[PDB]
């Protein structure tokens, strides 16, 4: 049907913002998954500092 | 690292 405007979402898993899932933002995409959303450790979102997404670090692979 | 999360269940300790 009729299309407005082109947006995504924050995790790579179709989910919106629920303060119900955390995330972490793509250090090199800019963006947000629950931890989990994309196979991360839970407190991997306190634990963390230097987490980066996996659609971005995929350039960095390493 | 740009980690988005949130703390609601805490208020806010002085120490």
């Amino acid at each position: 049907g009729p299309l407005g405007s082109d947006t995504k979402l924050y995790c790579i898993c179709k989910t919106p913002y629920d303060e119900s899932k955390f995330y972490i933002g793509c250090d090199r995409c800019q963006n947000w998954y629950h931890g989990r959303c994309v196979g991360i450790l839970q407190s991997e979102a306190e634990l963390i500092d230097e987490y980066v997404c996996p659609q971005c670090q995929s350039t960095e692979d390493a | 690292a740009r980690t988005k999360q949130t703390a609601r269940k805490s208020t806010g300790g002085k120490a």
